[PDB]
């Protein structure tokens, strides 16, 4: 995935071949591990973009993306 | 006192164990044994393959 | 995931932590690799169960699950 | 499959167990590879018979059978 930013915050452009794998990227505050559980398809015009909240010792609820060290934005296409 | 009950109507329900089965063009209508279990709701349809 | 069977055929009970990762399980006919692209959430009462077809040198169409050596059934919850 | 002829041209009687596999048969002009993508079922009374065109560096359109060296006729049943 391509690591960029959105208003100072880290942003992940996730491609199709990353479905099912732990997303890791270094940050001043250590190594960040986001988990993507998404309709994740091929990167195209039909993108969706939203935030993966920070979750410390809390079970996830009503979400398919979350990181454990620093909240991150994520973007991926839905095409197939 | 204790008048005869005519019919019980369900006004709210939940669904669990949803299962799907399908066959290719030419091989007849697929089936699921739970289609014989009165606790299930089922539907038969056709879909492109 | 828990490997069981459904009428002689292999059945995969997939949990939440497996979203995005290749599913591998040994079979008499070699190693089977199913690909799960599913609303895949937490295992709960709201399950759905269906089949992942065998796909030999054919691109997938209108499906989010498929194996490459032996057709497999899959089951997962949608809760979050 | 049984290889026979129909007016000098090769004819393939395809059975059920061949669904999904490359059809190869030797011919004076080298080895012919027909591709069957068909409702292909069990050989019975309900047959259908038609031609698989020769296709040289052209994508197939509106067809489910084609060969790459010599046009071939094909026949199969639809029973199940």
């Amino acid at each position: 995935f391509h690591l960029t930013t959105r208003n100072g915050e880290p942003h992940m452009i996730v491609s199709r071949q990353e479905k099912g794998k732990s997303l890791l990227f270094k940050t001043e505050d250590g190594v960040n591990m986001c988990t993507l559980m998404a309709d994740l398809g091929e990167l195209c015009e039909d993108t969706i973009t939203y935030k993966c909240p920070l979750l410390r010792q809390n079970e996830p609820e009503d979400i398919d993306c979350w990181c454990n060290s620093t909240s991150t934005w994520v973007t991926y296409g839905t095409c197939t | 006192k204790q008048p005869a009950t005519l019919r019980k109507y369900c006004i709210e329900a939940k669904l669990t164990n949803t299962t799907t089965e399908s066959r290719c063009p030419t091989q007849g209508e697929p089936s699921l044994n739970e289609e014989q279990d009165k606790r299930f709701v089922c539907k038969h349809s056709m879909v492109d393959r």
